[PDB]
């Protein structure tokens, strides 16, 4: 039951877990011949250019953050500060 | 299912992350990988060798889900493969895999490594995992663990990999370190009198894989062209890393080489032993792994051990019977301080046969005059221990390991050089299990230290036959309670785990079991994670009042206690200056207000305690980063000190919240840190100890926030599972006073005993 | 089982050595040192071959 | 087993030549040459005649893990001054100061009795 | 390009303590009450006994490989017998209205008390040392 | 004839002591090494076995077999048998050996080296012989065997170096030293009261003037001297191991030169 | 009974014969079943 | 079969301290003595302290006189026997008499700065060896992952994995489900 | 005026001894009489050697290729030790030993045998050491209660 | 023992004090003791220590008793590990020790409602769980250029 943009109150920045799933993810897809979006400056790697991906802020993918309550917050991964 | 299991042995040539497989596990066990552009041409040659070439392949199997098999495949050398097949290939060099030695009690107990082929049959490991896995080279075997997707293969590198694991949340410290030989040995190398000529010296350089081609100049030109040991392990140590420590009288001249300097990279003063390059808490490791990342630390930990071993490899070091003698002189003083001993037992003997000893109180009699001979007894075999290590020399071998931090303790010298000492069992004394005595050769009504169980010799002289069976009397009961606490150990640790295992951070920084109860309104009470904290002194706490009013009081309005103006640009214009006056007294009033809070806090006066942001070393950075001279007043001015660190506050979030109540917690999560935050950046000091321009203190503080933010816990983790290895594992190296202690009490608490076995009450 | 060819560190052979080995001592009545040096096996490695063997065989060869 | 035949210790697999040479990134006038199915022979005696060149700025070699034969050998020499010459330069005196101890030697032993 | 310091000095004694290649001088200076020097010697390749004497220059050149002897066959910017490299580190003890400043020699260390040249020691690395008999 | 100069003291069919004096360490240890790893030898190197009813297992016997030593001293003229154009083995890259023996007398009776027959042609290159050094003439005692059992073999000897493995080394041990005064502190000498009242005194010192307690140590010296000693089993003589062994580098090396040509 | 060690059970066991000693000591050996 | 030692197998001397072959040499390669003497193996001194194993050092004494003098050297419990009767033999018999050696380096030859405690010991091959132990098994038609397998995998989070390997092969199915009522009364 | 370098022993304070040990070595079994010097070794030491030897390979029987057993190993070329007891007199270790007298050094060169692991020399291995024979024998029964 | 208390000029000092320290315990009674301080009283026995003054200063008592053992060992692990074990012993108020089908018939008649975060639960139900990875849902981007 979703909580509007503003107002978000979960943190800003990407967790450990989040990045590690987005890359698998891409990666995944990558891996099955998915177009990319990014220069491949030679990599062949999934992964690799899925990092690729992610430094140059190109994953079209949202995270939704469940709170305990039910209620969840969507944060893109454009957003996402990634420390 | 896609594992394997094997022996393992050391090695020295690969790297902290890899693990050596063999050729032919690596043959076995395999990966599928999905036919694209990218990886056609490989893939195809890789089909080509087959199941029995590695790198090869054992099936292909095509868009219709059918299995091609390699190795009987009529048309195994015919492929041809499409975009979107799948080959099953051999793993090859960089897959990662997991690795774990069982029993697995904590998570660095499973770690993920970048495979390395080999040949022959032995998985092979750094010599620095070795710690976290618990493993050694006497047989152990290891299991192996061959991730089948990109999700896992991505999870497993992301999260699971060693070098993410160097700093662990058990104990907010290194869990690996530099051991055994590079550690003997680079203490050895790093010694004053170590000197390197020129053609070993461009061999140790090149042997660290990412020197710059740079033959670094010498610190002797003159006669000849000598480089220091320190010198070139700097070479290592990568360029802006500081670190200092001082250790029981070092100062910066050292007389003795003690202590640790290393500015900008490079090694000023101490030798190197388990201090430095252990997996000690604010050593080298914690510092570069936190000042440059885990995968330069990892790199660190091999470039530091082929530098190190390839020095040792020729210089060589051994030991052997002799460096277990002790001095003639040394064994007679030995002699007598233990020919006392035995007269002090005398006469507490005699004392109490003549019924004039007196017990104090509920203490019985024998038992008064046990403890006593017991005290006796050992104090005895403690300073003779005491004798031969005085006695022998630095280039003694077991000392030199001892002095690295390598290998043994002072108990060992004492018992192998000077003396065993008293045998107990069950707390005792030897005891009369034949009647009135502990042995048929002696007679009977004997409490003298011979019958009741000191062995007088060391292991060099020999043991008696009498000393002997005490000594395995004693022996005995530790292999017996050796076993006892493995087992006990074993079942608290799983209990700990199912019942801790649910609990788990939620991105509200609450922590929750699977109910959604609350646990924690906060995770630990400060929302940090574990590995991001270090031990920290808050200053504020100690000190006398005068003291601490010297150093962070300023009173412009008064000549004796402004700033002086060399301190300062403004320093001439703020001399009473009114307004800023203001500010300032504000902010002493929170100095003043901190140290007491934190010593009701710290009801003690313990200063040191641990909080994620090493401020000390941020200042210190800034400090060489900027160049900063000491010969200079500064350019800041009182509001940007003031103002600056006030704002700074605000920012170093841990929750986010638009409600007050989330703002209190916001405020008391972050009370301690901004104690210890204040402090350091108060004005004077800011001014009069660190000398920070105006740029740096703006990067001091940017960079305090930066790191804060990132010591928050992640939303996620599972805690729970983690504590309760974290309480476990090592529960589980307890393998060893009149209380109720470590194992059995720790039972004692877990499972809420009704009737506990010693209890007590202490009464002030 | 046998004496063996040769001392395992250094190569020497030495499984020449032992029918003199044991003549030098039952015979010319030395002592098991001064024998081994008289086959020039004198280094500790080389002297342990010998002195240590241990003819097996020569029970072996009692069976039928 | 899992063990390399022996032979892999001084006889060269397919595709496999004595030397690789390549260029250091790192500094200048500078190559890094790989030496295969050689060791520690070698790979000290070249390097140390290497150092004995004036115009040898850098000479060092090592084995990188003993489980294989194979040594680097990375030579810095003076502008001007090939490194690969640096090696004919030197593995030519090696040849020339053993010439001379081969001779040394075998008239050492007719001045021979026994 | 230059040199910095350079006096000549009193050797109060030599310890070795615990090492055997190296040595700790306290020297004096021949002039002023003032200027010290606690440091650290090779003996072997330079030996030092109590009471001699010593013409002591810090001092800044003749940052780039090292390169053997041969610009060391004539370019010596040493007439000394010994010379070391060291860095400074300073603690600038800045002391009483007296200078110490500190140097590292590959972890042989060197400490000057004094004051006329604050204006004169590179605050730097870059410090060479250089002494004759 | 500068350069590294020798001289020897000693020598013996099966030793030779001498000292190379005038070259640095690299090369002097790098001889000692080769004269360890890679002197070419021959050595039975495969063995078919026809019968056994020996106290022993085959691969043992075989094992054995490899350990005896064979003539050697014209190995240069024997092809390797993997560069040798036969399908196998044959006369250019091997020497046959026979072995058949039977235990005849009710006493018991010994298997020697000397039992071993060759059984191809050698083209008088004198190599393949069981080497012999006993006052009896027997060399190595290879099985024994009691009335009724029987032992038949062939092996085929074959060129190979010790790297490969240790049969086929020529050298034995190897003495080596320099510097035994100690002069150039090379090595730091542990000791409890007396660093020269503890160790022992090398031979090799009287060779050489003791320093003189004054004397400052001296940084330019280098290693120029040292004290060798190279043993032979005897499958080469030890002139030879020598000989063949500085050849035998320079060969090394000089394939380094012909690639560098080659690129 | 032999056989199995079937008794009290473990009273019977194949001897071993790993080496010599080895064997020595299993007929030297004694077993406690089940204060201190 | 024959089985020749190997990396990988079990090895100990009689002072209740093993360990497995970590790597072999050839001769060239090892330290050796002026007298040519070379190790059979090579054992580490952090292997000693703790475990205050001076029976092994006093063996390795003892073994050497007994070497070069051609006596068995009497090593029982409860004698005369001591090492400073045994140091005085060896050094009538030429050598440092806490058995010491110089050594040189294998590789380069030089002489070791320091010198290292060389001797016979007897060391005996236990049984049970690298071929045995190793197995692999990733099918085509411990070594386990267990409890607490899982439960490290968790602490760190990794859930995909935990997924992937606990499954079954057993096909996902798929199946309707009233929203209401979670049943699988659904007709579809 | 007693060797310094003996061990002390604490007198005879006794006129009435009625026996005497044969001798003190005779508290150990068969196991820890192998041990060399055990009584310079802490305890629990002693208690794993006395495990470890019942795995090491040695020659079980002179008997051994006649019999046919489940596993079996031989070692190549057993050596007496130089080290003995006295008790191994009786226990025919000398005889029929288990183990080999190898060179060893106790030395730190290049970090191969850390851990409690060994570096062996190969060239020592092809002439022998510790080469072993190894032989497990299978069975099979015929048809049974069909 | 040894106490450090802060001095009259504000560093802290070491100012001795006799303590008892008793076998058995009666804390109910002898708090009440007259010359004795109340305020720092202790036991071992954290039962008695939740029985008298409650369940916050018996979870004080508790953690201190398992730092006590791991301590005393001489090792060392952080807050975070112990705490959040002692509150899970004591967050049902009092203090709570951590030590098939059959089931499914109770569920079904208690009306057990699972909630599904677990892993085994999952593995069943063909699914990641809810943890690490797992806590978070990914979706494709519609709202993106
Ligand atoms: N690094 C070390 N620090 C302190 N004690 C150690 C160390 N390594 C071994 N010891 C110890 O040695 C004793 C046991 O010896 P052992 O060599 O059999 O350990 P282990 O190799 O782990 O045994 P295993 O692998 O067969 O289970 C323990 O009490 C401990
Ligand atoms: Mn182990
Ligand atoms: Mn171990
Ligand atoms: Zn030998
Ligand atoms: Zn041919």
């Amino acid at each position: 039951k979703a909580i509007p943009k503003d107002q978000r109150a979960t943190t800003p920045y990407m967790t450990k877990y989040e990045r590690a799933r987005i890359l698998g993810t891409r990666a995944l897809q990558i891996s099955m011949n998915a177009p990319v979006f990014v220069d491949l400056e030679g990599e062949t790697d999934p992964l690799r250019i899925a990092m690729k991906e992610l430094a140059e802020k190109k994953i079209p993918l949202v995270i939704r953050r469940y709170l305990p309550d039910g209620s969840f917050e969507d944060w893109s991964v454009e957003e996402l500060i990634v420390d | 299912d896609f594992s394997a299991r094997t022996v393992i042995s050391g090695d020295p040539n690969l790297e902290l992350d890899q693990v050596g497989v063999p050729k032919s596990i690596a043959k076995t066990l395999t990966y599928p990988e999905v036919v694209t552009p990218y990886n056609i041409d490989r893939l195809t040659q890789l089909v080509r060798n087959g199941p029995n070439e590695h790198p090869g392949a054992k099936y292909v199997i095509r868009d219709s889900g059918d299995r091609i098999d390699l190795r009987y495949s009529k048309r195994a050398g015919d492929i041809q493969l499409q975009y979107g097949w799948k080959v099953e290939r051999h793993i090859m060099d960089n897959d990662p895999v997991l690795f774990n030695r069982q029993p697995s009690l904590h998570k660095m107990s499973m770690m993920a490594h970048r495979v390395k082929v080999i040949p022959y049959s032995t998985f092979r490991l750094n010599l620095s995992v070795t710690s976290p896995y618990n493993a050694d080279f006497d047989g152990d075997e290891m299991n192996l663990h061959v991730p089948q997707s990109e999700e896992t293969r991505a999870e497993l590198s992301q999260l699971c990999a060693v070098p993410l694991q160097i700093v662990s949340p058990q104990s907010n410290k290194p869990c690996m370190g530099i051991v055994q030989d590079t550690l003997c040995g680079i203490r050895k190398l790093t010694l004053r009198d170590t000197f390197i000529e020129l053609d070993q010296v461009l061999n140790m350089l090149y042997w660290v894989p990412d020197w710059d081609g740079v033959i670094p100049t010498p610190a002797i030109i003159k006669p000849k062209p000598l480089w220091s040991g320190k010198q070139i392990l700097s070479v290592a140590i990568p360029n802006g890393i500081h670190l200092q420590r001082f250790d029981e009288g070092t100062t910066l001249l050292s007389p003795k080489d003690n202590g640790m300097l290393i500015i900008d990279g490079q090694i000023i003063f101490g030798v190197v032993e388990k201090k430095t390059v252990g997996s000690s808490n604010g050593g080298l490791i914690h510092v570069v792994t936190r000042e440059k990342g885990p995968q330069v630390c990892a790199k660190l930990f091999g470039n530091i051990q082929k530098v190190v071993n390839f020095w040792l490899l020729h210089n060589g070091f051994s030991t052997g019977i002799g460096d277990t003698i002790a001095d003639g002189p040394t064994m007679r003083e030995i002699t007598e301080t233990i020919a006392e001993a035995k007269k002090k037992v005398l006469d507490v003997t005699k004392e109490a046969q003549a019924n004039l000893l007196t017990a104090k109180h509920g203490m019985t009699l024998r038992e008064s005059f046990e403890d006593n001979v017991v005290r006796f007894l050992n104090e005895a075999r403690d300073k003779a221990g005491r004798l031969a290590e005085v006695n022998l020399k630095d280039l003694n071998n077991v000392k030199q390991m001892v002095m690295a931090g390598s290998k043994g303790s002072f108990i060992n010298i004492a018992q192998m050089s000077a003396c065993v000492g008293q045998q107990s069992v069950e707390g005792k004394r030897i005891a009369f299990g034949f009647v009135d005595r502990t042995l048929p050769h002696f007679s009977k009504d004997d409490y003298s230290p011979e019958s009741k169980g000191f062995v007088e010799n060391s292991y060099l002289r020999g043991l008696t036959p009498q000393e002997f069976f005490f000594h395995a009397m004693g022996g005995r009961e530790g292999l017996i309670d050796t076993a006892v606490k493995t087992a006990e150990t074993g079942y608290i640790q799983r209990r700990l785990v199912k019942a801790l295992e649910d609990i788990m951070v939620h991105y509200d920084n609450t922590t929750r079991n699977s109910l959604g109860n609350v646990i924690q309104f906060i995770y630990g009470e400060d929302g940090m994670d574990a590995a991001h904290i270090e031990k920290q002194s808050l200053d504020t706490i100690g000190g006398s009042d005068a003291a601490f009013e010297k150093r962070y009081r300023v009173d412009l309005l008064n000549t004796d206690h402004t700033l002086d103006p060399s301190l300062l640009e403004s320093g001439s214009e703020i001399l009473g200056d009114l307004k800023l006056q203001v500010l300032l007294d504000e902010e002493y009033k929170q100095l003043v207000k901190d140290r007491k809070f934190l010593r009701e806090v710290f009801v003690d006066g313990e200063a040191n305690w641990p909080l994620p942001v090493n401020i000390r070393r941020i200042i210190q950075n800034a400090q060489q980063t900027f160049h900063i001279d000491h010969t200079k007043p500064s350019d800041l001015t009182i509001k940007d000190i003031v103002l600056g660190v006030k704002d700074l506050q605000e920012n170093l979030l841990v929750l986010r919240g638009k409600n007050e109540i989330i703002q209190n917690a916001q405020r008391d999560a972050v009370t301690l840190f901004c104690c210890l935050l204040r402090s350091r950046l108060a004005t004077r000091r800011v001014l009069q100890e660190y000398r920070l321009t105006k740029q740096a203190f703006d990067w001091v503080l940017s960079n305090i926030e930066a790191q804060f933010l990132r010591s928050v816990v992640h939303p996620g983790e599972m805690v729970g599972v983690l504590a309760a290895q974290s309480i476990g594992e090592p529960a589980t190296q307890m393998t060893l006073k009149k209380v109720t202690s470590g194992v059995p009490r720790l039972k004692e608490i877990l499972n809420v005993a009704k009737n506990m076995k010693t209890p007590s009450l202490t009464v002030y | 089982m046998i004496v063996p060819v040769r001392c395992f560190s250094c190569g020497k052979v030495v499984g020449d050595k032992w029918e003199s080995y044991l003549n030098l001592l039952q015979e010319d009545e030395l002592d098991e040192g001064t024998a081994l040096s008289r086959l020039g096996l004198k280094r500790y490695c080389c002297r342990r071959m010998i002195l240590t063997h241990v003819d097996l065989i020569e029970k072996f060869l009692r069976y039928n | 087993m899992n063990a390399p035949d022996r032979f892999e210790l001084f006889l060269l697999g397919e595709g496999e030549s004595k030397l690789k040479i390549d260029p250091d990134t790192k500094a200048p006038n500078a190559v890094v040459i790989t030496f295969e199915k050689e060791d520690h022979t070698l790979g000290n005696l070249i390097r140390a005649e290497l150092l004995n060149d004036r115009k040898v700025l850098f000479a060092a070699y090592k084995v990188e893990h003993p489980f294989f034969a194979r040594f680097k050998l990375r030579i810095q020499t003076t502008e001007g001054y090939d490194p690969k010459d640096a090696l004919k330069n030197a593995c030519n005196s090696i040849i020339n100061k053993l010439g001379a101890l081969k001779t040394n030697f075998e008239t050492e032993w007719n001045l021979q009795t026994l | 390009s230059n040199t910095l310091f350079d006096d000549i000095f009193q050797v109060s004694e030599v310890d070795p303590g615990r090492y055997n290649k190296v040595c700790r001088i306290e020297a004096a200076s021949t002039t002023q009450d003032q200027c010290k020097l606690t440091l650290d010697i090779n003996v072997e390749l330079f030996p030092v006994a109590a009471q001699d004497s010593l013409t002591v220059t810090i001092a800044s050149s003749l940052t780039r490989s090292w390169r053997p002897p041969q610009a060391g066959d004539r370019s010596l910017a040493d007439d000394y017998d010994y010379v070391m490299y060291g860095t400074a580190y300073k603690f600038e003890e800045v002391s009483k209205d007296l200078i110490a400043v500190y140097y590292s020699f590959g972890g042989l260390l060197m400490r000057l008390e004094g004051n006329y040249r604050n204006l004169n020691n590179l605050k730097q690395e870059n410090a060479y040392l250089l002494i004759r008999r | 004839e500068e350069g590294p100069q020798v001289k020897i003291r000693e020598a013996s069919k099966d030793n030779v002591d001498f000292i190379l004096s005038n070259v640095d360490l690299a090369m002097a240890n790098s001889l000692r090494r080769v004269m360890i790893a890679e002197i070419p030898t021959l050595a039975i190197d495969s063995v078919e076995v026809e019968t056994n009813t020996t106290v022993l297992a085959d691969e043992f016997i075989a094992h054995r077999l490899g350990l005896i030593p064979l003539q050697s001293m014209d190995i240069e003229q024997l092809e390797y048998s993997r560069d040798c154009f036969c399908e196998d083995h044959c006369d250019k890259c091997s020497v046959v050996l026979t072995l058949q023996a039977f235990g005849e007398s009710e006493s018991t009776t010994n298997v020697y080296s000397k039992d071993l027959v060759i059984v191809s042609n050698l083209m008088g290159r004198n190599i393949g012989h069981p080497i012999i050094q006993d006052k009896e003439g027997n060399g190595v005692l290879i099985c024994k065997l009691r009335k009724g059992q029987e032992l038949k073999l062939t092996c085929v000897a074959k060129k190979g170096i010790a790297k490969e493995h240790a049969k086929w080394g020529p050298a034995a041990a190897i003495e080596f030293e320099y510097d035994p005064w100690n002069k150039l502190k090379h090595t730091d000498y542990w000791y409890e009261q007396d660093s020269a009242k503890e160790w022992p005194q090398s031979k090799n010192c009287e060779y050489e003037d003791p320093p003189n307690e004054g004397d400052p140590f001296d940084y330019k010296a280098q290693a120029d001297t040292f004290y060798m000693n190279v043993e032979s089993v005897g499958s080469i003589p030890v002139d030879q191991v020598v000989v063949r062994g500085i050849d035998t580098l320079q060969k090394k090396v000089a394939s380094i030169l012909l690639a560098l040509t080659q690129m | 009974a032999l056989a199995t060690g079937n008794w009290g059970a473990g009273v019977s066991q194949v001897l071993n014969r790993y080496t010599y000693s080895s064997t020595l000591s299993h007929l030297r050996r004694t077993n406690t079943p089940i204060a201190k | 079969t024959t089985k020749i030692p190997q990396i990988g197998d079990k090895f100990a001397s009689r002072h209740g301290q093993k360990g497995t072959i970590g790597i072999t040499y050839r001769r060239e390669d090892m330290p050796f003595t002026a007298e040519g003497i070379v190790p059979d193996l090579i054992i580490n001194p952090h292997a000693i302290p703790s475990r205050m194993t001076v029976a092994h050092l006093i063996e390795c004494l003892l073994s050497k006189v007994a070497a070069l003098s051609g006596n068995e050297g009497d090593a029982s419990p409860f004698t005369d026997i001591t090492v400073e009767g045994i140091s005085k033999l060896l050094r009538e018999h030429g050598y440092q008499s806490r058995g010491f050696e110089v050594m040189y380096n294998g590789h380069t030859g030089k002489k070791l700065m320091a010198q290292i405690f060389f001797g016979p010991t007897y060391y005996q091959r236990l049984r049970h060896m690298v071929d045995d132990k190793i197995h692999a098994r990733a099918r085509g038609p411990g070594l386990r992952f267990g409890e607490m397998e899982r439960d490290c995998m968790i602490a760190h989070g990794a859930a995909s994995f935990l997924k992937e390997r606990l499954m079954e092969a057993s096909d996902a199915f798929r199946v309707h489900i009233c929203g209401i009522c979670g049943l699988m009364t659904v007709i579809a | 005026d007693v060797d310094p370098a003996k061990r002390i022993r604490v007198s005879h304070h006794a006129t009435t001894f009625t026996h005497c040990e044969i001798h003190p070595s005779m508290i150990l079994g068969v196991a820890a009489s192998i041990i060399p010097f055990p009584d310079h070794n802490q305890s629990p030491r002693n208690t794993y050697q006395s495990a470890m030897g019942k795995q090491a390979m040695g020659v079980f029987l002179t008997n051994y290729n006649v019999r046919m057993d489940t596993m079996a190993n031989i070692l190549y070329y057993p050596q007496k030790p130089l080290g003995t007891t006295r008790a191994m007199e009786y226990l025919k270790f000398r005889e029929l030993p288990a183990g080999q007298n190898a060179i060893v050094a106790i030395a730190c060169y290049s970090g191969y045998n850390q851990e409690d692991s060994m570096i062996m020399n190969q060239s020592s291995i092809d002439r022998g050491l510790f080469r072993s024979l190894f032989f497990r024998s299978y069975m099979d029964q015929e048809k049974k209660y069909g | 023992y040894d106490r450090k208390v802060p001095s009259p000029t504000g560093e802290y000092v070491k100012e001795p004090e006799w303590v008892l320290e008793t076998d058995g315990v009666n804390l109910s009674e002898v708090m009440t003791v007259p010359g004795i301080d109340p305020t720092r009283i202790y036991t071992n026995s954290f039962i008695d220590i939740m029985e008298v003054l409650g369940i916050e200063a018996g979870r004080a008592a508790l953690y201190k008793e398992v730092y006590n053992v791991i301590a005393s060992d001489g090792s060392y692990v952080n807050y975070r590990h112990m705490a959040l074990l002692v509150d899970v012993m004591t967050t049902q108020g009092g203090l709570t020790s951590v030590t098939t089908v059959e089931i499914l018939f109770e569920a079904g008649a208690s009306a057990e409602l699972d909630d599904c975060r677990g892993v085994s639960e999952n593995v069943i139900l063909g699914q990641m769980a809810p943890i690490g990875t797992g806590a978070f849902d990914v979706m494709i981007d519609e709202e993106s250029l």
